[PDB]
């Protein structure tokens, strides 16, 4: 004998020992990224080609 | 009635064509009497839930 059995309820488990069946289903993703970046840049310049007779002396 | 036909002894496959015309789903209420014991009888009230015409003649289960 065994105990009460529902009618129109879905065979689900219920007691210690009942069987259920898993659909092993796993799709995990997971991703990151980052950068930095900087420059400098710099160039000066000067010259005196023809200095007149006034300016000689600087 | 899948479920109560495979309680019984049946196992109708799945995926299968099943056009019924003499079966209706109903909810069923009662009320608990005061000091009811067990054994004892009470009235209950039966009412249809999706898309039937008439519970005239009909049997619940």
């Amino acid at each position: 004998n065994y105990g009460y059995q529902p009618l129109f309820e879905d065979r689900r488990p219920r007691n210690i020992g009942d069987t259920l069946t898993i659909v092993l289903q796993e799709n995990v993703s997971a991703s990151k990224s980052s950068s930095a970046n900087a420059s400098r840049d710099g160039k000066t310049s000067f010259g005196f080609d023809t200095v007149p007779r006034y300016l000689q002396g600087l | 009635l899948n479920n109560m036909l495979s309680q019984l002894g049946i196992t109708v496959p799945t995926g299968t064509n099943m056009q019924l015309k003499n079966v209706a789903a109903v909810m069923v209420t009662a009320s608990y009497p005061p000091f009811a014991r067990q054994g004892q009888t009470i009235d209950v009230v039966v009412s249809s839930m999706g898309n039937a015409k008439s519970l005239r003649g009909g049997t619940l289960l």
